[PDB]
């Protein structure tokens, strides 16, 4: 019930020293504002899906801003080919086209 | 090498859904770093997690064929927190044009939320290891492909997964909605360190719309 002083001993245990090293590390970003303004009705689908699209891009352009300094390579390569989560004949179907 | 190392257990008890079934898969897609394990008192994860070295869990139970909770625990000394998931939709269904590699290492965005309170502060930094891609894990795959996403609305944490495009985005899946029900000192036992009052269970939920 609320055990403040025991879940802030918790953090300090388990958490990485992410300040030691590398943005990389953890690929993180934490919003500035609280998401809660962007919602004028909690209940409104269209209205809190795009602040939540906006916190995520926000997060998105900061992070490629990070690991461009880092020379990590970034954009997926039209010509790369992995496996990926949803087949291509999944993604072809759900757009109604011709396989 | 790298810092940050994390492998997590993934495991669910009997009696999942067909739709619980489709997360859980699409868990272990996004997260390579999730070993996914022959289904499950509680306490008895902690060894489990030993056999197969992982650092956290993720346990997902499900309650007569519809409810769905989320125990998140760092084995075998602690914390854990008890999720209620609910507004579940798979990466499968129709309204999700998003793709992404398997195994890439996702950006995590978080709410300014999740600095506001000593419990949102340590379900942060435990989403972090468990819904993060450790550098460089096994089976993990290079370029930056997607976002996950956590913001707190209505005291819930709304989660979304999307696609990079380019700079705009495109929903992928899972979608979903926890509710925090209690944080556990130790890992499935130790004492109670958190409790939301607010949170109402979906059998009572159930029960008071029957009672009109």
């Amino acid at each position: 019930v609320n055990n403040t002083k025991a879940m802030k001993h918790a953090l300090e245990r388990v958490q990485l020293p992410w300040k030691k090293h590398s943005f990389q590390e953890h690929q993180s970003v934490t919003s500035e504002t609280n998401t809660d303004e962007h919602i004028k009705d909690i209940y409104d689908d269209t209205e809190r899906e795009l602040a939540f699209y906006k916190q995520s891009l926000d997060a998105v352009l900061v992070a490629r801003d990070e690991l461009k300094r880092l020379k990590v390579p970034f954009k997926r390569p039209l010509d790369y080919f992995a496996e990926m989560v949803k087949s291509d004949e999944h993604m072809d179907k759900i757009k109604g086209k011709l396989i | 090498q790298f810092m940050n190392k994390q492998r997590t257990l993934l495991i669910s008890s009997r009696g999942v859904n067909y739709r619980h079934r489709h997360l859980i898969q699409d868990l272990s897609g996004l997260l390579p770093h999730s070993r996914k394990e022959p289904k499950l008192d509680l306490q008895q994860l902690n060894e489990i997690a030993e056999l197969y070295n992982c650092n956290n869990v993720l346990f997902f139970e499900a309650r007569k064929h519809q409810d769905l909770y989320l125990w998140l625990s760092k084995p075998p000394n602690g914390p854990t927190i008890k999720f209620y998931i609910q507004n579940l939709h798979t990466m499968d269904e129709l309204n999700f044009t998003g793709n992404c590699l398997k195994g890439s290492r996702p950006v995590l965005s978080f709410d300014q939320r999740f600095e506001s309170s000593p419990h949102y502060q340590l379900i942060k930094e435990l989403l972090v290891h468990n819904f993060g891609v450790p550098p460089n894990a096994r089976k993990s795959k290079p370029f930056i492909d997607h976002v996950m996403s956590f913001s707190i609305v209505d005291d819930k944490i709304w989660v979304r997964t999307y696609e990079i495009s380019h700079i705009s985005l495109v929903e992928i899946g899972p979608r979903f909605v926890m509710t925090v029900i209690l944080i556990l000192e130790g890992s499935f036992g130790g004492p109670k360190i958190y409790e939301n009052k607010q949170y109402v269970s979906p059998n009572v939920v159930r029960a008071q719309i029957k009672q009109q």
